[PDB]
């Protein structure tokens, strides 16, 4: 495996941190959260949604058509 | 005298972390602390004792394995650092109580 101290080389980077007993677990959860999920969906819809609507229409057609196919009308 | 002499405000302790990472430097310095009571407090005496028990180390210390302090002993035997020091810095109504050390990049954990 691979171990801390022996991972990679990093220079000039200050991380500031805070103790969880000093800060909120849920901070601006709906204030900031809802704006993000919208933004993330907006971000991804045109890649994710179209194949599933493509499936949707092929499912509701294939259903409609299959059972209409097991019918006659004249003769 | 008469006009706009103010007393000191009390100082909020966070407890929190600052990590400034620089692998171009050959050894790590860590300094860890909990919050002290500061100058006035009778607790300083007792803390200073407990500190004294942990003590300090330096790689130039005479005779290593046999040091009283269990930190300093293990530090010396297992070459776990180059230096440590306990401390209790006092300010009015507050202070920093802990230790600081210096070591190799693969000692920082074991020393901790």
């Amino acid at each position: 495996g691979r171990q801390f101290g022996h991972l990679t080389r990093v220079r000039h980077v200050i991380t500031y941190s805070l103790s969880p007993f000093e800060q909120r677990a849920f901070p601006h959860y709906f204030s900031k959260g809802i704006p993000n999920v919208l933004r993330r969906t907006r971000a991804c819809i045109l890649r994710v949604a179209p194949p599933f609507v493509a499936f949707y229409l092929v499912y509701t057609w294939g259903t409609q058509e299959f059972e209409k196919s097991k019918r006659k009308n004249p003769a | 005298d008469e006009d706009a002499v103010p007393t000191l405000s009390p100082c909020r302790f966070t407890g929190s972390q600052i990590c400034h990472r620089e692998d171009g430097l050959p050894l790590a310095h860590v300094a860890i602390a909990v919050e002290g009571p500061g100058w006035a407090h009778p607790d300083n005496v007792a803390l200073q004792v407990a500190n004294a028990i942990i003590g300090h180390y330096d790689c130039t210390y005479g005779g290593g394995a046999h040091l009283s302090s269990p930190l300093a002993s293990i530090a010396a035997t297992n070459k776990l650092c180059q230096s440590f020091q306990t401390f209790n810095i006092c300010y009015a109504d507050t202070g920093l109580l802990g230790a600081h050390f210096v070591c190799d990049h693969m000692s920082i954990d074991d020393m901790m």
